[PDB]
């Protein structure tokens, strides 16, 4: 019977935790302290040239959205499948490298935006405004909402698309000047969690974070549902990945599954599996075609339970989406659930 | 004794590393280096994108560079790595329009203009010869669609004037597109592809009499890159960018501007140094955003490559291209584009088919 190595870089998690297919996995767990480039790059590069790994489940307990980016880099460059289960390693990275084998647990920005519009579809929150920064996905996000609108009989009214540049000094309060334009009950904000907090301190400043205005945000903004910033407004409705029923160890199992089912299907039909990564520095197109193939399996996977398929794009097809709310006590409370179709909300009359 | 600030650089040859070591120095003479004083740390390209990106960390971030000049991979390591920290990267010869996206390379500056800006000339050209209906053939990749935008943006001034046929990069037989283009029945044709891909268009269009009289073939620089002329229709028009390949001339002017602007930075209170390691640091260099603001707002006359201004995206604001007509087997230059207006050479245009 044939082994496949599966490294499990787990960044800060004091936890721990069922298969009858053709390849048996040789899992080997590992933790790391740092989430910087050289730190992340060099861990995965060694667990190969030493331990003959073949794919990576990777989770962290941080909001470092750039972890996702460093992992896409490492994957494309070594043609090794990397899975990002939790944390910044799973905040949707909008466009990935062509050659990449990196998939993340969580919805497409387009999924979320479609959720967010289903949420105003309920309470008829039809007059709104999109805000973005230049984080990867602003265009996809804004266009996705703009698209749903244009061809609806329903009276959506989109008052302003604000695009904020955060790569400058901020020394001129142009951002402050820019949000002056904003005056709408629903304002949608696409930006990182670190980017979010500054947009609020200026919104609180301009009296837009006052009551009478409602700010919806995607998962990444919420991020760690435990950490609720001062600068965050009370009531920042958000989508988030429903860890409530979906445990961390519950993920890592599914990580192991996908990769191993993928290998297992591939052996069944093609009667061979990628030879374990030779070296981080050993890069060929001798592995271009095997890699392209295994990606086709990685993306179409069924386990004991549900459909764990991904898209070619990196996001997850049918994720575990939960809507949440920042209450008076600075806590995140499940207000709504996105069944695989329609959404069940908690409150008919929105909490006045 | 003064503050020693570093400038990094990833350079194509060990010789260029010296032209950069010296450039930093002529700046450390022209200044007046008593509070701050620059210091030049540099590497050669490592061919592997990971080896490269580790080097940015170990060889350059470790030295707390305030910026890095750049010359199996393109600068994506130096940008993903230092760009994490927001240390401004300055590309000296990179023409690819990918790097003009703030979303993906937010601390990025380049001394050459992206290929997409050839559209500017393509536009002013159409104004000169009153081309009102053109067919745009573009690789369906970021570089091709990059070009399609800039040209179309330019046509807004008053997108019906261009009909667009895209194609999957790497396609071999292109008659299907082309015969669709022949049904679309246009005389003018703008191309955006690589050498190898334009080659394929160049061939398939030869099989259909689209290389001949009546047609105009307008084009960029990769599209008449080397190996691509063997098959390009006589009477094409291409572009080569003036002094866009001189890694040495660009090391000169960049250091001048970084120098001018590293000095510019220290007029401010509340200044902080970029991280030493890569290891352990996972927060942006705090000032690196302001530093980027400075470089951008820096203008430089009497630069060896010309006046070095910077647009909203941190590309070179103005640029000159030697226009090029192919005739028989010689690539005569029928005019230059002075960054603003076209100026024809004494040699006249020999269209496709005399
Ligand atoms: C697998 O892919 C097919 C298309 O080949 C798709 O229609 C199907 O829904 C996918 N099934 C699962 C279980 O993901
Ligand atoms: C391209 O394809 C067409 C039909 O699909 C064929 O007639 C033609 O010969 C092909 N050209 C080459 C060079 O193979
Ligand atoms: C390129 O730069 C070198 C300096 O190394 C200079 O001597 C030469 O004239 C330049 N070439 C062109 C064509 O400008
Ligand atoms: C710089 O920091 C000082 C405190 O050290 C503060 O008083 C000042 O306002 C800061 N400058 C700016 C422009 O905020």
């Amino acid at each position: 019977p044939p082994s496949i190595g599966i490294a499990v870089i787990l960044v800060g998690t004091s936890d721990e935790v069922f298969h009858h297919l053709s390849v048996v996995p040789r899992v080997e767990l590992v933790a790391m302290n740092e989430t910087d480039p050289k730190s992340i790059i060099t861990r995965i590069c060694d667990l190969m040239s030493d331990r003959k790994i073949q794919g990576v489940v990777f989770a962290d307990d941080t909001d470092q959205e750039a972890i996702a980016q460093i992992l896409d880099f490492i994957s494309a460059q070594t043609l090794t499948p990397i899975l990002g289960i939790h944390g910044g390693s799973s905040m949707i990275m909008a466009d990935k490298d062509e050659s990449s084998m990196f998939f993340q647990f969580g919805p497409s920005i387009e999924q979320q935006a479609s959720v967010m519009l289903n949420i105003m579809e309920e309470y008829d929150w039809y007059i709104f405004s999109i805000v973005t920064t230049y984080f990867p996905g602003y265009q996809d996000f804004v266009n996705k909402i703009r698209s749903t609108i244009e061809n609806s009989f329903v009276g959506w009214e989109l008052e302003e698309v604000l695009l904020l540049d955060m790569s400058l000094d901020d020394g001129d309060s142009k951002i402050q000047n820019q949000l002056k334009k904003l005056q709408s009950p629903i304002i949608l904000l696409y930006c990182t969690k670190e980017e979010a907090t500054y947009i609020f301190e200026v919104a609180n400043s301009v009296g837009l974070t006052g009551y009478g205005y409602t700010w919806i945000v995607p998962s990444l903004v919420a991020g760690d549902t435990d950490t609720v910033p001062s600068e965050f407004p009370t009531g920042l409705i958000s989508v988030s990945y429903d860890e409530w029923d979906y445990g961390l160890p519950a993920r890592v199992r599914d990580g192991i599954a996908i990769i191993t089912t993928a290998a297992s299907d591939m052996l069944s039909e093609h009667s061979f599996i990628p030879e374990p990564k030779s070296s981080c520095y050993n890069t060929h197109e001798k592995r271009i075609y095997q890699s392209n193939m295994l990606n086709r399996y990685l993306i179409n996977v069924t386990f004991e339970g549900r459909d764990l398929s991904f898209s070619e794009d990196g996001y997850q097809m049918h994720p575990k989406l939960v809507i949440i709310l920042l209450n008076k006590e600075r806590k995140w409370e499940r207000v709504g659930k996105w069944k695989d179709k329609s959404l069940q909300m908690k409150y008919y009359v929105w909490p006045r | 004794d003064p503050k020693i600030v570093n400038i990094g650089a990833v350079l194509s040859t060990k010789k260029h590393e010296q032209i950069f070591r010296e450039a930093v120095n002529q700046a450390n003479k022209r200044h007046f280096t008593r509070k701050i004083q620059l210091q030049a740390t540099s590497v050669t390209h490592r061919p592997n994108a990971i080896q490269m990106a580790l080097s940015v960390c170990e060889d350059l971030i470790s030295s707390q560079v305030y910026a890095i000049l750049v010359s199996h991979l393109t600068p994506t390591p130096i940008s993903y790595t230092a760009g994490f920290y927001r240390i401004p990267v300055i590309g000296l010869t990179t023409r690819m329009s990918i790097y003009s996206d703030k979303s993906i390379h937010l601390s990025f500056l380049r001394t050459v203009p992206p290929y997409s800006h050839q559209a500017l000339v393509w536009f002013e050209m159409m104004r000169l010869f009153n081309w009102n209906h053109v067919i745009l053939i573009v690789s369906d990749d970021h570089e091709g669609r990059a070009a399609q935008k800039k040209l179309e943006t330019l046509l807004e001034g008053k997108p019906k004037a261009d009909k667009v046929l895209q194609f999957e990069p790497g396609t071999k037989n292109l008659t299907a597109l082309l015969l669709e283009a022949k049904e679309l029945e246009a005389r003018v044709i703008i191309l955006s592809a690589s050498e190898d891909d334009a080659t394929a268009v160049y061939k398939s269009a030869a099989m259909l009499d689209m290389t001949g009289a009546g047609y105009v073939w307008l084009v960029g620089e990769r599209e008449i890159s080397g190996s691509a002329l063997r098959y390009a229709p006589d009477g094409i028009i291409g572009l080569q960018l003036i002094n866009g390949k001189n890694e040495s001339a660009h090391i000169s002017d960049a250091v001048a501007v970084v120098a001018q602007a590293i000095h510019e930075l220290f007029e401010m209170e509340n200044i902080t140094d970029p991280p030493r390691g890569c290891v352990g640091n996972t927060n942006i260099w705090k000032t690196g955003p302001l530093f980027k603001r400075v470089l951008m707002s820096s203008k430089y006359p009497d630069g060896v490559t010309g006046r070095i201004e910077f647009n909203e995206d941190g590309d070179r604001k103005f640029a000159q291209y030697s226009i090029m007509n192919l005739q028989n087997r010689k690539l005569v230059q029928v005019g230059i584009f002075n960054g603003s207006y076209i100026i024809q050479n004494d040699r006249k245009i020999i269209w496709p088919g005399g």
